[PDB]
């Protein structure tokens, strides 16, 4: 429930 | 507790006061973590509008790129955080940075069907012709994914670009 690592999605 | 949290986690949780203390007790406002993410990037990626504003006002570098060439902009565009996107654009950030994921802020906004983000990026000169690894530009993505409202906005912009070329 802690914020997850920022991640850009695949395109 | 908060003392065991990174400045990045504090930003992402929207803990304004705790963050404000940590960046005054030291110069960590632009401190990059193991992935090269700054607190601003964590706040952007988690939609923490008030934290983003605080960080920007206090000197957080909005243009810094992560180890994958991520920006706070591309993170906020992928999630459709329109207010955060606008704030970053008002800083004069580059909109056409191509990252190691084969993306740009516009490609992320289109992929997420975030029409207001798309409009803003286009007005700031985002290039709808830049392609993904697989050869899809912003128009190609909109058509394939069936995001007809995004497609419509890109089309109106393409007409303008075409008018300028003639």
């Amino acid at each position: 429930l802690l914020p997850t690592l920022p991640k850009l999605p695949s395109l | 507790g908060a003392n065991s949290l990174s400045v990045h986690q504090l930003a992402a949780q929207g803990e304004m006061l705790y963050l404000a203390t940590r960046i005054e007790q030291e110069n960590v406002i632009n401190h990059t973590d193991e992935e090269g993410f700054t607190p601003l990037m964590w706040a952007a990626a988690h939609g923490q509008i008030a934290v983003v504003e605080f960080l920007l006002q206090n000197g957080a570098d909005p243009q810094l790129l992560g180890k994958g060439r991520e920006s706070a902009l591309s993170l906020a565009c992928s999630k459709g955080y329109t207010d955060i996107v606008k704030m970053l654009l008002d800083c004069g950030v580059d909109v056409n940075e191509y990252d190691w994921n084969g993306g740009t802020p516009l490609l992320y906004a289109v992929h997420g069907n975030h029409v207001k983000c798309v409009k803003m990026l286009l007005e700031s000169g985002a290039d709808p012709t830049i392609e993904t690894d697989s050869g899809y530009n912003s128009m190609d993505l909109a058509v394939a994914l069936g995001y007809r409202s995004v497609q419509q906005v890109i089309e109106s912009h393409l007409l303008k670009l075409l008018q300028n070329i003639k």
